[PDB]
RNA sequence: AAAAAUGAUUAA
RNA sequence: AGGGGAUCGAAGAUGAUCAGAUACCGUCGUAGUCUUAACCAUAAACUAUGCCGACUAGGGAUCGGGUGGUGUUUUUUUAAUGACCCACUCGGCACCUUACGAGAAAUCAAAGUCUUUGGGUUCUGGGGGGAGUAUGGUCGCAAGGCUGAAACUUAAAGGAAUUG
């Protein structure tokens, strides 16, 4: 069975809303539309929070079963990603791709920034195109923090949130680097909340 | 070969348009087809505001503008620049800028 | 010697994969020819055409020349490469690799009876490359290769020994004969049939298995 | 997509498809027992009625037709079904 | 205008295999179309399917278990003698250990394996693999 | 791949896509083997243990990859109320 | 499709159509024409 | 004209990157500096070397530049990149939601302080 | 928006 | 054939340019251009994509009709209406992305569902020329249209794309 200390507990459900990751796109492609709860006047939808954390829960799944945890590649081209890519890489093994993507990550084997992931999570699958592209090349799974107008080409493990907003974005990954390392002999405190504020995960300029 | 989606024109519906006359050479060309400018220019220079804002009985004068919709043929308009010939790829680029 | 830079070169010169079907069987992508030599070493080579191609510049026109290569046992692995280089040797000699890394496997079937071992493809199949399209069709024993003998020569080299083969196109185009012809060999295994209708276990990686003394630092 | 229930879609779905694009397809009209203040009479009207009916006290006019839904008098009350 | 539903039913049925699609949905479902997909099913081509009863033609409703590589109409329906069977399924079939031709003959329509064992012959109607 | 006595004779048995049932090629480059390790009493992830889905290129293209694995997690029970049968 | 009729009992059409164009080919056309009895230096002979 | 080559280019970077505490405003002791850092066959070389090295260093004193990290930088960088604010951007401030956010508060089957805001097209 | 015609055969 | 006949303008005139210019350019100008009553039946009459039917992809627009609104708007400062907004839907002219597919490629949502070849049906083609010629027929007042060869000749002609 599962259990259920997983669900959606009431702290992380306040942290989510006040990042405002519920708010999704305007427009909504078919392939995001069970992701949808229901749109507002305006024209902005609502993503159903339930099922971006217990997606987020899946992914944590994900990550927490190659042996390795530096072989967990992560990308972000975006301003917002950076940061969020870099402490998720700190907290975990998980080598990051920050900034340009180098086209030839993982083909061309004689590159010195050649990598062989087991792994991949992309923040924007628009704006890293080319490594879910790279990786549709090399065989290599793909999750992505996904908004409702976002393409679902190649990628395998969705989460639906904003990709506009920094709040979002910055904690959706601290929330994912926090269930994976609840899911190890890392951060037992299950129920307890993780030490650190989530601030760190947040760009600010310059 | 087949050089533009859209032979070299916008008819796509009806057959005939109508042709209008091109303003330098008076080549009959069809209307969805003819290069059409908007000639929206001050009736007078930059060079003679500020004189005409001077020389005026009338003080804040509304100092009137000029309208023309411009027809060129493809030859006039490549002669006169208003086109200039652009690459394959950036040949699809609707974009008025 | 060989140092690998991959994980499934790693792997391979570790000895933890010892036969090339479990890398058919992951479908994991091959970079290093040297596990392709490790892992068949019977692999036998053979030209098939060397054509000139050329490229008109300021000062006259610079040659250069493609080599078509097939490389294979007879037991159910070819690879095809075709590479263009100045050099007539030099040409061969990389597509004699790029042949090694596209080796791919091939399914030999049954015409009627199944005694004995496979004799002929499990099922009719067809390549396109261009305007070539290649057709191959199971056979009976005692048939023989019915084909021309740049596509037969890739089938014996497939280890198939009976089997018909219809063309159609500008056949004269070799490399795209071949190619096409390749294509075809390799769908046997794409194509779905009865007696694979059964459920696997869905077996986990030797890339996750042998995970822990690969990309050694 | 790419696994649906087709045999099983939802009610909303249905709202929203073409009347002849259903599962099964059927009418999206209905009738109306129409009132008017003039009398105690019950009118049976067509929601798309297509025509100008009138009723046997108020023997003038009851609706008027329109492209689609029959427009029907401000002076007059209806119930569905 | 329509001329074989047959014909529709079976590339519906190809176009949606072809697609991914695990279930497809079929009209107008004539009783030949039945017998051919309770034919497949037999065999195992597809899953279950549900016939929608309309007061007009009937739907069909197919499940589709991916193990279907082609199916489609051969039209016409050409008559066919004992020893043409062997030549339609060699042209038709990709391989001869598996793969079905299916017949239309007066004991009913079956399979061309069904038809040889019970020496018959028909009209042909249509192929599976 | 079986002949008359027995012995089955085949190179290898092909994996077949967890969600559409087709044939992962030897040279499909675009497939994968999604691998969600096991979770026991109060979230450890007992490395080892794992549920394992094959995903096809050709559905990983076409972009239905998410929604099968939706599908797949809910009917393993990896997901509770992610997925609908009916949308 | 294919722009030819398919029908069972299209025989007809089929066969006065493939008449039609063999006309197209030039051996069909010589031999229906017997252009070398009438027009060739030889009477249709290998040697003169 | 007197642009640079990547050899001059690379070899100041190359210093920059070594010997940044080292290295001083002045082309007079880089230039001396050099002929010990360093191991160049000319002395048109080594003067040309040391005089792009003083210029990114004139330019490195007035603001950062991109694709050289001294080490006196990454230092600064990672101590500049653990700034943790006190108070939470996102916290218990005060949450403003939505009648659709509501719904889907309750759809979900949690409690929480919510505010009711009606969405105006 | 001045005028501006021509260039033997073979010879990769 | 009658009327009309401003403009522009096959022919023509005439001035330039030019080696020549009975061309381009300039100024005139008959027939035509317009109309009525009759003829003619041809165009790169083109989407160079026959027609009918089914299925397969992700969007934003727009035209016509219809449906619905914790919608607005000039009237009653809270009425049908009309006009906008949002969500749909049927039909249409079309666009944007990508092809999973097709194609020699250019490209194509059809030019896909094609050696895994069969939904129905009409018309046309069979290397380049000779040649849409000759002849016969038929229509036309004529111009010409429709139908339409052969002798003979010849190794290419041709399509798309690459480099220069
Ligand atoms: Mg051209
Ligand atoms: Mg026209
Ligand atoms: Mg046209
Ligand atoms: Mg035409
Ligand atoms: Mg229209
Ligand atoms: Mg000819």
């Amino acid at each position: 069975s599962l259990p259920a200390t997983f669900d959606l507990t009431p702290e992380d459900a306040q942290l989510l809303l006040a990042a405002n990751t519920h708010l999704g796109a305007r427009n909504v492609q078919v392939h995001q539309e069970p992701y949808v709860f229901n749109a507002r006047p305006d024209g902005v939808h609502v993503i159903n929070v339930g099922k971006t954390w217990e997606k987020l829960v899946l992914a944590a799944r994900i990550i927490a079963a190659i042996p390795n945890p530096e072989d967990v590649v992560a990308i972000s081209s975006r301003t917002f990603g950076q940061r969020a890519v870099l402490k998720f890489a700190a907290h975990t093994g998980a080598t990051p791709i920050a900034g340009r993507f180098t086209p030839g990550s993982f083909t061309n084997y004689i590159t010195r920034s050649f990598k062989e992931p087991r792994l991949v999570i992309v923040t924007d699958p628009r704006s890293d195109a080319q490594a879910i592209k790279e990786a549709s090349y090399v065989n290599i799974p793909v999750i992505a923090l996904t908004d409702l107008d976002s393409p679902s080409e190649f990628v395998d493990v969705a989460i639906p949130c904003n990709n506009r907003g920094k709040h979002s974005i910055g904690l959706i990954w601290y929330l994912l680097a926090r269930e994976v390392l609840r899911l190890r002999g890392a951060l037992v405190d299950r129920t307890q909340p993780w030490s650190i504020m989530p601030d760190l995960y947040f760009y600010r300029d310059p | 070969p087949k050089k533009r989606a859209s032979n070299g024109r916008n008819k796509k519906g009806r057959g005939h348009v109508k042709p209008v006359r091109c303003v330098n050479c008076s080549k009959s060309i069809p209307k969805d087809k003819a290069i059409k400018r908007m000639a929206i220019r001050n009736i007078v220079e930059a060079a003679a505001v500020r004189d005409l804002s001077e020389a005026s009985v009338y003080p804040e004068y509304a100092l009137p503008k000029t309208y023309n919709k411009l027809h060129y043929c493809v030859s006039c308009a490549i002669h006169a620049r208003i086109v200039r010939v652009r690459s394959r790829e950036d040949r699809k680029n609707r974009a008025p800028p | 010697g060989w140092v690998p830079v991959t994980k499934l070169g790693r792997l391979v010169k570790a000895g933890k994969i010892t036969t090339i079907e479990e890398i058919f069987l992951h479908s994991l992508p091959v970079k290093e020819f040297q596990i392709i030599d490790t892992l068949l070493p019977g692999l036998q080579d053979e030209v098939m055409n060397i054509k000139p191609v050329q490229k008109q510049t300021r000062a006259g026109q610079r040659t250069r020349f493609k080599a078509v290569v097939v490389v294979g046992d007879s037991n159910g692995h070819v690879g095809l490469g075709i590479k263009t280089a100045k050099e007539v040797a030099g040409a061969i000699r990389a597509g004699i690799i790029i042949a090694k890394l596209s080796v791919i496997p091939i399914r030999r079937g049954y015409w009627g009876t199944n005694l004995g071992q496979p004799h002929s493809l499990a099922t009719k199949t067809t390549g396109k490359c261009g305007s070539v399209t290649v057709r191959l069709i199971p056979a009976p024993r005692g048939s023989g290769i019915v084909a021309s003998p740049a596509v037969k020569k890739l089938l014996q080299l497939a280890g198939v020994e009976d089997v018909y083969t219809q063309s159609n196109g500008k056949t004269r185009t070799l490399e795209n004969t071949l190619k096409a012809a390749f294509v075809a060999i390799g769908n046997t295994y794409g194509f779905l049939t009865p007696n694979l209708w059964a459920e696997q276990p869905l077996p986990v990686s030797p890339l996750d298995i042998y995970s822990d003394e690969a990309s050694a630092q | 997509v790419l696994v649906q229930d087709l045999l099983h879609p939802t009610a909303a779905s249905e709202a929203r498809k073409h009347k002849l694009k259903t599962l099964v397809q059927g009418p999206r009209s209905y009738f109306l027992d129409v009132k008017c203040p003039g009398c105690l009479n019950i009118t049976t009207v067509f929601s798309h009625a297509q025509t100008a009916v009138t009723c046997e006290s108020c023997s003038t006019i009851l609706c008027t037709p329109t492209g689609g839904k029959a427009k029907l008098s401000e002076g007059t009350s209806f119930r569905r079904k | 205008t329509r001329s074989s539903v047959l014909a529709d039913a079976l590339n519906a049925i190809n176009n949606a295999e072809k697609t991914g699609k695990r279930q497809v949905l079929i009209r107008p479902s004539s009783k030949v179309i039945i017998k051919f997909l309770q034919v497949m099913q037999k065999h195992g081509y597809i899953g279950e399917f549900e016939y929608i009863d309309d007061h007009r033609s009937g739907k069909i409703v197919v499940q589709l278990n991916g193990r279907l590589n082609k199916c489609g109409v051969i039209s016409p329906r050409f008559n066919v003698k004992i020893g043409d069977i062997e030549k339609w399924t060699a042209n038709l079939l990709p391989a001869r250990q598996f793969g079905y031709v299916i017949l239309t003959t007066s004991a009913g329509i079956m399979d061309h394996e069904e038809a040889r064992r019970k020496h018959v012959s028909g009209k042909i109607l249509g192929f599976v693999y | 791949m079986e002949n008359d006595k027995g012995q089955l004779v085949e190179l290898y048995v092909p994996r077949k896509c967890s969600a559409t049932n087709r044939i992962i090629k030897a040279d499909d480059h675009a497939s994968v083997q999604i691998n969600v390790a096991k979770v026991d009493e109060e979230g450890r992830a007992i490395p080892g243990e794992y549920v394992t889905y094959a995903l096809s290129g050709y559905v990983r293209s076409r972009g239905e990859s998410d929604d099968s694995l939706n599908r797949l997690a809910q009917n393993d029970g990896l997901l509770k109320n992610v997925w609908s049968y009916s949308r | 499709g294919k722009g030819k009729p398919r029908g069972l009992n299209s025989a007809r059409k089929l066969r006065v159509h493939r008449r039609n164009n063999r006309w197209a080919e030039n051996n069909y056309k010589k031999r229906l024409l017997g252009t070398a009895f009438k027009s060739s230096p030889f009477g249709g002979s290998s040697h003169a | 004209g007197r642009v640079r080559t990547k050899t001059v280019k690379r070899a100041s970077k190359a210093l920059i990157e070594r010997y940044y505490p080292k290295l001083t405003l002045d082309f007079q002791t880089n230039k001396r500096l050099c002929d010990e850092i360093a191991t160049i066959q000319s002395k048109r070389l080594r003067n040309k070397i040391a005089g792009y090295t003083t210029h990114l260093m004139k330019r490195i004193q007035k603001g950062p530049v991109r694709g050289i990290s001294f080490k006196l930088q990454e230092e600064e960088r990672e101590r500049k990149d653990q700034y943790v604010p006190e108070v939470s951007a996102l916290d218990l401030s005060r949450l403003n939601v939505d009648n659709q956010t509501s719904d889907l508060v309750k759809s979900l089957g949690l409690k929480l302080p919510l505010s009711v805001i009606n969405v105006s097209a």
